[PDB]
């Protein structure tokens, strides 16, 4: 948010800086140092399946997405622990043709046995936010059902 | 409702923080109530006859900060004055006022949440007919729940919880136990023991659970008026096993002090 | 680079203070980490059926101050409810929310330096099938480096460092030493002594440097099942001198507790 | 004159709070002087050759908050470098500057009330010819008046007030008393007692008032090189009463340690 004189927390004007406690206008913080760290992958309505292209960072560290509910707790997580850095993990939650393949170059690797079976509790994603575990970049395609349209 | 404060407002109106809101925040940070203060003298206050001028003294009363810059306080002749900080929020121009009172009239009124005038003593001034005789500042209380600390230095003293116990071991033996901080216990020997053998358990009452040690504690005592000694094994189950020489029908006075750790 | 905050901005733009910077500042002033809180009920919370209404409670979590003003949390029946403050900075309009959970799910997430939701438990509310039976607050931890204090009162207990050492002193004598606060030592005698004379150094292991006293310490012991006693001297060099009577080939069981200060 | 700060400004001009006013306020809350700091390494600093980079370290020096974000400071080869935080308010563009020095050159300049440059050491970097060998940070002293705590955990040690006294009891007895926290006292027996009867008082000096216990403490001793023992009664009035065997003209060496509580 933009910095405003009298409204923001700053010691300005006549030396050695002055910030006033007013009623309603008082002092409101401008923003946060390095606000570029905050990124929310927002989930507003219940989603069923998705086709994400996961770009992993570190090898041998569980890489994959986890899902947070409205209170900041985890219900489901698709997490894989690979031996080498995959160029991208392709995950599809579609019931009919599930795909969990780690691509490296032109080679496609099946990631099903390497996956955490206990963390992956449900396919149905609820209202909250998605967190990226050991990922540099992410590209998602969300499919959400509607009974009558 | 949840009123958020230490959070940025993008439209610069969302989360405004007031004097009372920060006042309550500061009180929690230092661990103070409306009955105690945070006071620091940057320059010693001058004493001119029956008057006390605070050259440069900063005070945090009820989480509200204020500086006293060459502020003189009138004193009562030949009396023990109590200097109070009076905060009346209704006085928008001058909320803080000072007063020298007969007795400590600290009210502890919650000003940050409710209405009223907050009175709190910070300095005690003892005076004579002419001028100031002696000055004593009010202790700055820091109420805390738990402390994780590397090192500590105490200039006064520490008040640890004390527990007393008087168990009649039997055969004529009396023990006076004093447990401090649930660890160190000093056993005081009393009475006169009779009809007991070596390695035999003592007939009377057993040691209570809060005073029982983790391992068997061998505590040495002495027979009054003699050069003969004894020792009793306080086992973890509370049982007191005699380990001195075999004593007949004649009772001999037993006295002594023995220290042991429970933990 | 150096980022300055508590400094004057000549053109009102140089040093803006962010909510994360104040968060870190406040955490440092009070000595709190992301796994604790500062909490104050200015007025008592009210229990109505399976609900707790926080009437006026202030909380500091991750250095962020907020107020619960008539904020009701719904509870699970016949359960131990762990009340959490949840901070999500991405939820710009409502960054703080409360939850009643089945376990203490405090996560210690650094919200002032990185991304994520901070969850911190502050209250434990136990219910029956109809309402609240008991409430217990979570401890407010103060993590400090070094304290210089005048007086302190402890209602619970102080946990100080403890070191133990078993010494095979020689001639069958065994010492079990327990040192607390690196100062107070309680020596427990074990084993059985034979073939020693008064004034003679015991033939075994010397006391390790961390248990050595600054001055010679005479510790009284007792012979199990006898009227006789002895004493040993723990010398500042770690050696142990026998000061009982001369002992012949037959071993005599040695017991008793003796205390000394290292400092 | 009274300068109010944590208060509402009706016309938005009444109570302006400055950097020095908040600076003094923050100092009083944490309990710090101009000679100590509040430092926290959010991310461990990196050591590359004869240089130390502070990745993310927040420091509160003289109540002034600042962050070191990847700020590298040059070091001296094979030397003990004392890293200082230098605050100069006249340097309005960049008030905080870092410096690696030969010795701890902390000045304790009152920057909030007066003028000058504040210097304060926070880190001690020991180096070699190539790089860094070891790093030891400066202690964070939290100066407090009174503490009202429930529980405590110490990783180092607590310094309590220690008082020592040497009483020449009489008949050939010497008592070395060591009082810690004005409560626990360990008495050491010295000298050679001669010409005394059982139940009779001591001829020489009496125990001083600060070392006098609340009740009569029976302290057990031992005769050097013998299998005979003794015990003395230190009454609350300061009097010492012998309770061992009757001693004839020949003096026998008396040694031993006996502990008791005053309160």
């Amino acid at each position: 948010g933009k910095v405003i004189a009298g409204m923001s927390k700053i010691y300005g004007g006549t030396a050695p800086g002055n910030y006033k406690y007013i009623k309603g206008t008082s002092y409101t913080y401008y923003g946060e140092s390095d606000i570029d760290r905050l990124s929310r992958w927002d989930i507003k309505e219940e989603i069923f399946s998705f086709m994400g292209i996961l770009y992993p960072k570190l090898p041998k560290t569980p890489a994959g997405v986890r899902f947070l509910d409205d209170i900041g707790n985890e219900y489901t997580a698709i997490v894989f622990k690979t031996e080498q850095v995959q160029d991208y993990i392709l995950i599809n939650t579609d019931v009919n043709d599930e795909t969990y393949q780690g691509w490296k170059g032109t080679t496609a690797l099946n990631l099903f046995p390497v996956m955490d079976f206990e963390r992956y509790r449900t396919r149905i994603i609820e209202k909250g936010q998605m967190e990226l575990i050991n990922l540099s970049k992410a590209e998602f395609k969300i499919k959400r059902k509607a009974d009558f349209v | 409702t949840i009123k958020n404060f230490t959070f940025f407002s993008p439209n610069s109106t969302e989360f405004p923080v007031g004097s009372n809101n920060d006042g309550k925040l500061y009180m929690m940070l230092t661990g103070m109530d409306y009955r105690t203060i945070r006071r620091k003298d940057w320059s010693s206050p001058l004493n001119t006859a029956l008057n006390v001028q605070y050259t440069n003294t900063s005070i945090i009363a009820g989480g509200r900060y204020f500086e006293l810059l060459n502020e003189t306080v009138a004193l009562k002749g030949d009396s023990v004055n109590y200097i109070h900080a009076n905060i009346d929020l209704t006085q928008t121009a001058n909320p803080v006022s000072l007063s020298a009172e007969t007795a400590n009239n600290s009210n502890g009124v919650d000003i940050n949440n409710g209405s009223g005038v907050l009175k709190v003593c910070f300095d005690i001034v003892t005076t004579s007919g002419t001028g100031v005789t002696s000055t004593k500042p009010i202790v700055q209380t820091s109420t805390l729940d738990s402390i994780s600390v590397n090192d500590m230095t105490v200039s006064g003293s520490i008040d640890v919880p004390v527990q007393t116990l008087t168990v009649e071991a039997g055969n004529g033996l009396q023990l006076q136990l004093t447990k401090k901080n649930n660890d160190l216990v000093i056993v005081r020997f009393f009475g006169s023991v009779s009809n007991i053998q070596k390695g035999w358990n003592m007939s009377g009452t057993w040691v209570d659970r809060p005073f029982r040690p983790a391992a068997v504690q061998s505590l040495v005592g002495h027979f009054a008026g003699r050069d003969t000694s004894f020792h009793i094994d306080i086992n973890p189950n509370g049982s007191i096993t005699w380990w001195g020489a075999n004593i007949d029908k004649t009772p001999i006075a037993t006295r002594g002090n023995g220290s042991y750790f429970i933990k």
